[PDB]
């Protein structure tokens, strides 16, 4: 057997925190001895993983203090009064 | 001396002789009164038609139910129901046969007082009894213990009984049953343009609900199936000759029983009502009640109710205990069948409320004698 | 509403055309003590004067060994329901284990997630990880990006949409996963041990049963034919559960996860939720590509 | 631009601009077609008269209401009402103007489907809305809660609204309004 590839990225990335499986637990006929994931290896994939996982009518009104529902029912009331 | 069992429910009066297997007289409890102007002289035009004659001539009558939400409101109308089911349906004199009567749980006591007073003064029997409908529904299930979800036309109540002892604090009552489903079907049939507003149209909508409606297993999958293709549509022929076709409203009509927010009721569904009624009991007796879900009444006659009930209770309860639903096909008359079982017993001869006990204690010994 | 001698004749014949499960269930649940049955059997001379329940106890008191006989009859009428509850649980686990065993497009997804995830976990405790758990795959959606607009589930679905367009047919290969998402292995072992104990109790009943003094008494022939049929069906069920335990230990070796750290129902609920999350992630990536157009 | 409020009621169409105190064009929704023999050639004899022109010449016309009990029966007549209230009365271009519409509660849904289809294809507005009439009456009264008894020409409905939420289950519709009173007076 061989150990896994110790990658050293330039930027610390966000990671999923799984419960990892060491090589001492591995059986002979398992899936993870037969993993050949280096055929999926791409520097473009690592670059993307580093980059991602590092008017005729004026009717808008600015509400600095009031919320949306209180200003709506006030303008209903002021339009009626 | 054959006794009489007479379930005076909200839906239909079911009356007959004790010791039998099917009730002799099943007829709806309505009183029809004429509303138009009578123009033909003679021929015996009655001012009030009671029972099936009001159903047959329903196009000129206003129909009044004497029982609303399980409580007898009108009393002369209920006396006309009792006179028609004694003198016309069974055709027997009531003062020679003892009579068993059914009553909803959590009743106001003056209903029982006036029922005892009417049955001991107007139709004065030598002996009578007033029984709970859920106890008679559990007696006709071939057992003694279990929980009964009895859903008539107005009252849907869960009553658990363990070893013949009816637990009073765990009795739960929801006012959502087949009349409210019929009114909700009248509400949603106007979405397709078929207006029904009269009391005579409510019988046609109730016939549609009896013949075409069914309980879905999944609500969202059946709604997506009806929205996707028109394979669930069914046709109905009206008595004037018109033909209507309905789609998703076959299963949205009994979906109010499992989602009571459709007609604006704050309480939860009947599976959650059953779960809270079992969880109000002791922790040691819950395993017997998980496997003894007995259903009764005409509202539980849908051909989809048992699988949905078992799925909802299995999603509610923990999976360590077995969930079983008891749904006999004779559950429409199961209250009458349990009354015929209880009335013919030799142990029931000492439990009769006689004429002398009424003369001694007034019409108030039925509170202290029965449960 | 049956006559009491007819109930005795159905019991003594083991009349399977008349006998049902709920009848014997209601007979056992209302049966009194055999001391009360023997006390009713002492008063057979006054049979017309006793009660209807008491006349039932006189007739039932003549039948000997009544409480282990009725429990053997109860286990006989519940054996067909107990096989039909235990066996489709075992078939659902075995078919889900065999579908996950070959599973070549999902195995290429497992190689792809481990390569991307070891680059993400580089410098951490999980650096150089030889494997990761299949039940953790719901939390690929919880691994979000820096802008919090796409997930690791959304990144791997977009990578399989771009680079390798054969990985995406994995979740239709998972067929018996949702059926195996509610199956408990300890409840299957407890029910099979209860089945093994009750078959030994019926076979002890069969061997301790005396000779039939009546031609109607077909208890000896019918119950021994049941014991020959039930031991055959339990050995079919024990071989299939041993095949289920071998395939669970094989996938315990294959995914290098411990058999005690997770049961069967939380195993395949996470696999069914990974099926629904990946189907959402492809539909969200197709919606995001149509939004950008 | 300025939005259009066009209450297409059963008896009277009331149309006008947004933010105005009074509706600009109030006219009854009738379609008049002649039933006698036209003997004079020329003279601008149209085959149909819509609105006040059918009211002025009603002695030689058969008048049909396109809306009966809140349900639009005749749809080409309803398109003639919409074309008359867009081009003749209001005199605007509806392709550059939002147009709100009203609807009675407990309506069939296909009426709203065909209203949406006509307002988005034949009379293709940039935007539109379908609103409940009792919510608009409670907005015009100024209060947020309350129960509105709205009775137009075909639909008499009681709708209660609490805190701006229109409660669906207590909406009570009775088909008894001013056309039934007109026929009873006749
Ligand atoms: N096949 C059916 N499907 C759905 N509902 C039914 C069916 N048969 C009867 N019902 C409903 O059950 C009601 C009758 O229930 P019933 O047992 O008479 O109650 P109660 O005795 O309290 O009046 C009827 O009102 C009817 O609407
Ligand atoms: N002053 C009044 N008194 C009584 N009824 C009236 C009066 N004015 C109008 N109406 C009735 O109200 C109806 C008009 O109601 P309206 O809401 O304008 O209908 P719509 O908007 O549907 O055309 C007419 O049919 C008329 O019969
Ligand atoms: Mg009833
Ligand atoms: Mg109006």
């Amino acid at each position: 057997l061989t150990p896994k590839k110790v990658y050293k990225p330039e930027v610390q990335l966000r990671r999923p925190n799984w419960s990892k499986f060491v090589a001492e637990d591995l059986s002979q006929d398992c899936f993870w001895t037969k993993v050949k994931e280096d055929r999926f290896e791409n520097n473009e994939l690592f670059a993307k993983l580093t980059l991602a996982f590092s008017v005729q009518k004026k009717k808008v009104k600015e509400l600095k203090v009031l919320d949306s529902k209180t200003a709506q029912n006030l303008s209903i009331f002021l339009g009626s009064f | 001396t054959t006794a009489l069992v007479c379930d005076n429910g909200s839906g239909l009066v079911k009356a007959g002789f004790a010791g039998d297997d099917a009730p002799r007289a099943v007829f709806p409890s309505i009183v029809g009164r004429p509303r138009h102007q009578g123009v033909m002289v003679g021929m015996g035009q009655k001012d009030s038609y009671v029972g099936d004659e009001a159903q047959s001539k329903r196009g000129i009558l206003t129909l009044k139910y004497p029982i609303e939400h399980g409580i007898i409101t009108n009393w002369d109308d209920m006396e006309k129901i009792w006179h028609h089911t004694f003198y016309n349906e069974l055709r027997v004199a009531p003062e020679e046969h003892p009579t068993l009567l059914t009553e909803a749980p959590l009743n106001p006591k003056a209903n029982r007082e006036k029922m005892t007073q009417i049955m001991f003064e107007t139709f004065n029997v030598p002996a009578m009894y007033v029984a709970i409908q859920a106890v008679l529904s559990l007696y006709a299930s071939g057992r003694t213990t279990g929980i009964v979800l009895d859903s008539g036309d107005g009252v849907t109540h869960n009553v658990p009984i363990y070893e013949g002892y009816a637990l009073p604090h765990a009795i739960m009552r929801l006012d959502l049953a087949g009349r409210d489903l019929t009114d909700y079907l009248m509400k949603i049939l106007t979405e397709r343009g078929y207006s029904f507003v009269t009391t005579a149209e409510r019988e046609i909508v109730r016939d549609i609900k009896e013949k075409l409606c069914y309980v879905a297993l999944d609500f969202e999958n059946e709604m997506a199936t009806a929205a996707s293709s028109s394979s669930l549509e069914k046709s109905y022929e009206l008595p004037d000759g018109q033909v209507i076709t309905i789609g998703n409203e076959r299963f949205r009509c009994p979906e109010t029983l499992f989602q009571p927010s459709f007609i604006g009721m704050e309480s939860a569904g009947i599976h959650e009502t059953t779960y809270n009624s079992i969880m109000k009991c002791d922790i040691d007796i819950r395993k017997d009640l998980y496997a003894n879900n007995v259903m009764s009444g005409g509202t539980t006659m849908y051909p989809g109710i048992a699988d949905r009930m078992q799925k909802e209770i299995t999603a509610l309860a923990p999976s360590t205990m077995k969930i079983k639903i008891i749904a006999p096909p004779e559950r429409k008359y199961s209250v009458w069948i349990g009354g015929s079982i209880l009335a013919s017993l030799s142990t029931f001869q000492q439990m009769w409320i006689t004429k002398q006990e009424y003369d001694e204690a007034g019409p108030s010994i039925v509170h202290r004698k029965c449960f | 509403r049956m006559p009491y001698q007819e109930i005795k004749n159905v019991i003594l014949e083991v009349n399977e055309a008349v006998l049902t499960e709920s009848m014997i269930q209601n007979l056992i649940k209302q049966m009194p003590e055999p001391e009360q049955l023997k006390m009713l059997s002492e008063l057979k001379e006054e049979y017309d004067d006793l009660a209807e329940s008491e006349q039932f106890g006189v007739v039932m008191g003549t039948v000997p060994r009544l409480r282990p006989r009725l429990n053997a009859i109860l286990f006989k009428l519940q054996f067909s329901e107990q096989v039909e509850n235990i066996k489709p649980e075992i078939v659902s686990v075995t078919a889900a284990c065999e579908e996950l065993r070959k599973s070549e497009n999902f195995s290429s997804l497992l190689e792809l997630t481990l390569l991307v995830g070891n680059y993400m976990n580089a410098g951490s405790r999980n650096a150089g990880a030889f494997g990761f758990n299949i039940s953790f795959l719901c939390k690929l959606r919880d691994t979000k990006s820096a802008d919090q607009k796409m997930t690791l589930l959304h990144f791997l679905a977009e990578l399989c949409e771009n680079d390798h367009p054969e990985v995406l047919k994995f979740p239709d290969e998972l067929a018996h996963v949702e059926k195996a998402s509610r199956v408990s292995a300890e409840n299957l072992q407890k029910s099979l041990d209860q089945m093994k104990k009750q078959i030994a109790d019926v076979e002890r009943d069969v061997q301790n049963f005396p000779a039939a003094t009546d031609e109607k008494d077909k208890f000896v022939e019918k119950m021994t034919s049941f014991v020959k049929d039930a031991q055959e069906q339990y050995n079919k069920l024990r071989m299939m559960h041993s095949n289920m335990e071998t395939l669970y230990k094989e996938l315990g070796d294959y995914f290098v996860f411990d058999p005690k750290k997770l049961s069967v129902e939380e195993f395949f609920m996470d696999l069914h939720n990974f099926r629904n999350m990946f189907l959402q992630a492809v539909k969200e990536n197709q919606k995001r590509r149509e939004t950008e157009e």
